[PDB]
């Protein structure tokens, strides 16, 4: 895979502003989920019909 | 005189699209048997759906 | 004794489930949203007295 080019324009003076910081989901994840896990179940069923 | 070649229809090897196009497999001499190319959303900015 | 058929034929572009793949990308944005948001409240509050 590659990636489509932009305007003759934007190759020569074109600036991007970019952020790298991917994250984790950890501080979520990283919890009790005993209770949670109902309600949450409930919400995954209803994402496909 | 008589004009015997005086320029004429002229061919031209290939055609150069001006506009930007889609990803799009072959329809010309050759076509392309498989599904076009699956078009997805990803990479959202703003969370939605979830 | 009354067992549903369930069919997903629609749901599937080839062997690509188009819903599901855009479903769990949103988690990638959410995970952006949760370290950025711990790292400026920590910021902002510092340690905290009770």
């Amino acid at each position: 895979y590659r990636p489509r080019r932009f305007k003759e324009i934007e190759h020569t003076h074109g600036y991007v502003y970019r952020e790298l910081n991917q994250g984790s989901l950890l501080p979520l994840v990283d919890a009790n989920l005993k209770e949670s896990s109902s309600y949450y179940f409930k919400k995954l069923m209803s994402s496909i019909s | 005189g008589e004009i015997i070649y005086d320029g004429g229809l002229s061919s031209k090897l290939a055609d150069v699209v001006d506009k930007t196009t889609e990803p799009h497999n072959a329809d010309g001499a050759v076509k392309d048997g498989r599904i076009a190319p699956v078009k997805l959303d990803l990479e959202k900015q703003k969370l939605d759906k979830l | 004794f009354a067992l549903a058929q369930i069919n997903a034929d629609d749901e599937f572009i080839g062997a690509i489930d188009k819903e599901s793949a855009e479903y769990l990308d949103e988690y990638a944005t959410l995970a952006r949203d949760i370290s950025n948001s711990l790292t400026l409240v920590k910021a902002a509050f510092g340690p905290l007295e009770r």
